[PDB]
DNA sequence: AGGCACTGGC
DNA sequence: GGCCAGTGCCT
């Protein structure tokens, strides 16, 4: 085993120069420093471990140091360098599967002053550790006349850098250990800082393998990209920016401007008394002849135009219309979400008409922001290669779910949403013209069928002995539910279940809701059985403040009432993580190559679904089928008591594949 | 005694008054506006015939004011045929006002 | 329920 | 800018 790290001249997406690389070989107990000239040697060193069938440890190397070397290798040396997954370890990946409950700053791309909880030790000591090098360089040059330039601390290699390099690894090796020391994921009987990749992987908790393979795959997906139709969206941005411009005008007319006090320094003091009456708007007592003032207070005000986006204005104007605000916030304000807005009823006809225009104006904005004007707007994130590389955190949830961001591609409005037809249609294989044939690719959307209700079946089979399991498959499930809980319509039951605001969902608002759960968790003792069995293994006032996941991992639990969903969200989480892993693998053990230059490419993974890009409709259909086996596999593999499945669909974009 | 203008009334009431109208933009939320209040009231009686005092709230009539770049209150304008004769923002004394006026009236 | 993130307001 | 508040988008 070895523990390396490298310092480049830029982030992956723009990196082009290796600066240096430190290494700590475990079988030598040494730290061999490689400098810019030694790069080739650095590559040789690592390529050496792989020969031994050893293990290379990096901190977040899965998403960087590793793919950045492949990049720089061809670049700087016209060399084909490719570290194979199997020999790579990632302390970040691991530190996300062990410190599941805390929180990271994402390697310094977010301020922890707004992030709750407690920050780790090396975590804050490896992320912020980058800025320690900035000021250390900035200072050592911010005094020598040389004005610091934007981010010149990385343009060129140097000793300071060579130092912070070497320290990186130590903290890394430090971390690496504190993690391997965990007896829950790594058996004490073995010393992984002394085993071969094949032994490290098998001889350790299954999560360690499933996480890394994922961390490695999604990191590939990220690099792939998602062909994004800049045009179609720039096209939408004009249609909206426009529909906005009207609704605005049409409104600003119905709701004139008005004055508000703003700028007063002193406090109005009683003409006689002198009491600093607060309730009264601050004034400005100054001078004084074409004089503007006299020594003679006056409240300075501002002219303010109605702003449909302002939830304040909406509350103001609408209240002067005679609206009586029911629901308020624990902060002294009325709730003005679309919900209440839908309900509001004033008397002036033109005005209540404008409520429906605000509702729509607010939405037009939720789109113009997500697509064009926001900070993480699609149009701002499109790459030169015409793809959007949103980032993915294969963990960061707590249950196993990944977290998407920059921009977040797991919150694209769906097709069943205003303009959710145009947005989805802009993310698609069809937007990527093949490298050679120059012809459009085809997209393949595969998704897990009922993975949710199923994780329940399985888990409650140790009680139902195949009841819901079979119902869910060889018959019907919802009607049993609809009957389970004394309910009227089936579609109601489809909501009642997948959502466990209950009583309301049926009509009432409390009693009937808190009565249904009764009849439901009464005519279906199995879910009742499950629920009880868990409380039993956690409650006693805690025993095990966590749970065990389908792969072995610990799955912390926030509260006793969340216990069951946790257990359930996790199960379906890992089920997919493992699924997309097998899927791709299989697609490879068949003959297809992953990548744009290959036959297929992963473009996105939103919990229980995946949007693979296929070069030919033929390949496309295989994936759809490969995705099937894989899932079924994951089933036998975890001795699932309820056959799991997937439903494929082929098409040009995310819009037609769902 | 004192005139109580309105967005719609403003034109034919102050603008074409031919006489001198000291229009007072205000609001029940401004302390100073409530201060100069009685001042202008007595100003109206002690000037009957030569001067016409008209008050206009800008909370009730949001159209008018935004045209005289109103940025403060009680912004006072002494209208003298179509255009503004003089502008003064603040609570001038029962005597300060009689001085700002006369020197114009 | 689990996440990310946009706009207004200070 | 940095920072909460109030919301809405996804599974
Ligand atoms: N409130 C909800 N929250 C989360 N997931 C939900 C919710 N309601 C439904 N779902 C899931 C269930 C599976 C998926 C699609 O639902 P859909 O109703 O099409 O399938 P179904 O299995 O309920 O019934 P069927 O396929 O017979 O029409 O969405
Ligand atoms: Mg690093």
């Amino acid at each position: 085993m070895i523990v390396s790290d490298i310092e480049a001249n830029a982030l992956l997406e723009s990196v082009t120069k290796f600066h240096c690389g430190v290494i700590y070989d475990y079988s030598t107990a040494e730290y061999v420093s490689y400098r810019p000239s030694d790069f080739g040697a650095y590559l040789d060193a690592l390529e050496a471990e792989v020969a031994r069938g050893g293990l290379i440890v990096f901190h977040n190397g899965h998403k960087y140091d590793v793919p950045a070397l492949t990049k720089l290798a061809k670049l700087q040396l016209n060399r084909e360098f490719h570290l194979p997954r199997e020999n790579c370890i990632d302390t970040l990946v691991l530190s996300r599967l062990i410190h599941s409950n805390l929180k990271d700053t994402d390697m310094g791309l977010l301020r922890s002053g707004k992030l709750p909880g407690a920050l780790e030790a090396w975590g804050y000591r490896l992320g912020e550790m980058k800025g320690e090098y900035k000021d250390d360089f900035k200072r050592m040059l911010e005094e020598q006349g040389e004005e610091y330039v934007d981010g010149m601390e990385w343009w060129n290699f140097n000793e300071e850098m060579m130092d912070y390099n070497v320290q990186d690894v130590v903290v890394t090796k430090a971390l690496l250990e504190k993690l391997l020391s965990d007896k829950h994921y790594f058996p004490p009987e073995i010393d992984f800082t002394d085993v071969g990749y094949t032994t490290f992987w098998s001889e350790s908790l299954e999560a360690v393998d499933i996480e890394h393979r994922a961390a490695w795959l999604l990191a590939k997906q990220e690099r792939n990209g998602f062909p994004f139709d800049t045009k179609a969206i720039e096209e939408l941005y004009v249609e909206l920016a426009a529909r906005r411009s009207e609704l605005l005008r049409k409104l600003t007319e119905t709701f004139g401007s008005w004055y508000q006090p703003k700028g007063g320094t002193e406090m109005f003091c009683h003409p006689r008394t002198g009491k600093p009456l607060p309730k009264y708007p601050r004034i400005k007592t100054p001078v004084g002849d074409t004089r503007e003032y006299v020594a003679a207070p006056y409240t300075p005000v501002e002219h303010v135009v109605f702003n449909p986006s302002s939830r304040d204005h909406i509350q103001k104007k609408l209240q002067e219309a005679g609206w009586v605000p029911t629901k308020y916030t624990d902060k002294g304000a009325p709730v003005v979400d679309d919900e209440v807005l839908e309900g509001v009823r004033v008397d002036d006809p033109e005005k209540q008409a404008a409520i429906d225009l605000i509702k729509e104006y607010l939405m037009i904005q939720k789109r113009i922001g997500q697509s064009a004007e926001g900070d993480k707007a699609w149009l701002r994130y499109v790459a030169e290669d015409g793809k959007i590389h949103g980032s993915v955190n294969p963990n960061g949830a707590v249950t196993g779910r990944a977290t998407h961001a920059f921009p977040n591609l797991a919150q694209i409005p769906g097709v069943r949403s205003p303009y959710g037809e145009q947005c989805r249609a802009a993310f698609g294989a069809e937007h990527h013209l093949d490298g050679i044939t120059g012809k459009p690719w085809v997209q393949a959307g595969i998704d897990a069928s009922g993975l949710e209700l199923r994780c329940l079946a399985h888990f409650m089979a140790r009680f139902d002995n195949g009841e819901y399991a079979h119902e869910i498959l060889n018959g019907d499930i919802h009607t049993k539910n609809q009957i389970a809980a004394e309910l009227p319509t089936r579609d109601n039951a489809k909501t009642f279940i997948y959502g466990f605001k209950i009583g309301q969902i049926v009509g009432a608002g409390k009693e009937r809701g808190k009565e249904l759960k009764k009849k439901f968790l009464e005519n279906t003792p199995a879910i009742a059985a499950l629920r009880e069995s868990i409380q039993q293994t956690l409650v006693e006032k805690w025993k095990r403040r966590w749970i065990k996941g389908l792969d072995g991992r610990k799955v912390h639990v926030r509260s006793p009432h969340a216990a069951l969903n946790t257990l359930l969200q996790s199960a379906g989480a890992l089920i997919c993580k493992l699924w997309i892993i097998k899927t791709e693998e299989m697609l490879v053990e068949k003959g297809l190559k992953h990548g744009w230059d290959g036959d297929f490419a992963y473009m996105a993974w939103v919990h229980d679904e995946i949007q693979v890009g296929c070069r030919t409709e033929e390949i496309a259909q295989v994936v759809i089928e490969t995705a099937q086996e894989a899932m079924r596999w994951v089933g036998d593999h975890w001795n699932f008591r309820c056959l799991l499945d997937t439903e494929g669909k082929m098409g040009p974009n995310w819009a037609i594949c769902h | 005694k004192i005139i109580h203008l309105t967005d719609d009334s403003f034109d034919t009431d102050v603008l074409k008054a031919d006489g001198a109208i000291l229009v007072d933009f205000w609001a029940e939320w401004c302390g100073p506006c409530k201060m100069i209040a009685p001042i202008l009231d007595e100003i109206a009686d002690e000037y009957q015939g030569k001067l016409t005092v008209a008050k206009l709230n800008i909370d009730q009539n949001p159209g008018t004011a935004p045209k005289y770049g109103i940025r403060g209150i009680p912004t006072l304008l002494l209208f003298k045929n179509g255009e503004v004769a003089a502008t003064k923002v603040g609570a001038l004394s029962k005597g300060q006002l009689k001085e700002f006026l006369d020197a114009n009236l």
